[PDB]
């Protein structure tokens, strides 16, 4: 898959969520946003 | 109108709580009976003419208060609610009781943050 | 977490998102009327079982 070797901000996270809502669906997209939520809270 | 749509209930304390439609119907009936009394006993035409004008102003205040002439007021100079006033505004029948209602099986509380809790899940007290 | 996956795959493969909801509600009413006896389980509601059975017939 794509590696994303750069610094992450809000617009790039929105791009990743909008890309995950193209080939996976609603529930996998919500699960990805949940994992990114807990990762951002932890760090 | 039916009497249960213009209710007259009693409060704890002995005072009765009335609706404004009863005063308007009472004015209409009072002026109608006085007009029949004046036409029965052959009153002069300046008295029967003022009684018909007053009945005319009484029917207009029951339908639409303050549309043509002076607004009929109540106890603290508050205008009486009429048959078009109970339906015509944002506090009327359409916007307060038909397009939006108060519902059963409902509640409310303040909200707090819910981390270590999934999406599609709410914490219900 | 499997029931939201089954709901997403049931909504995505339907011809109309508003007809499949009525069909799930009708099958859930049939599942509740056929299971009128008390021998059941709280973790399998009739609507959840209807979504499960319709996603299993969908494949």
């Amino acid at each position: 898959m794509t590696f994303y070797n750069y610094t992450i901000d809000k617009g790039r996270l929105k791009k990743l969520i909008a890309l995950a809502y193209r080939r996976y669906g609603s529930a996998r997209c919500s699960q990805l946003a949940d994992e990114l939520k807990e990762l951002g809270f932890r760090f | 109108i039916p009497p249960d749509l213009r209710p007259m209930v009693q409060l704890d304390g002995g005072r009765f709580a009335t609706s404004d439609l009863n005063d308007l119907y009472r004015r209409v009936i009072n002026r109608n009976n006085r007009l029949a009394r004046l036409q029965e006993i052959l009153a002069p035409e300046i008295i029967v003419r003022n009684e018909k004008r007053m009945l005319q102003e009484a029917v207009d205040a029951l339908i639409d208060n303050g549309r043509r002439g002076r607004t009929v007021v109540g106890a603290n100079n508050r205008a009486l609610k009429s048959l078009s006033d109970i339906i015509e505004g944002k506090q009327g029948r359409f916007r307060q009781n038909l397009l939006g209602k108060r519902v059963d099986y409902s509640g409310r509380s303040v909200i707090v943050v819910g981390p270590n809790l999934k999406i599609y899940q709410c914490g219900l007290p | 977490n499997h029931i939201i996956y089954r709901s997403e795959e049931l909504l995505g493969a339907a011809s109309n998102r508003y007809n499949i909801t009525v069909r799930v509600a009708k099958r859930a009413k049939e599942n509740r009327s056929e299971d009128f006896d008390s021998i059941d389980d709280p973790n399998m509601k009739p609507a959840i079982r209807a979504i499960i059975e319709m996603s299993d017939e969908l494949t």
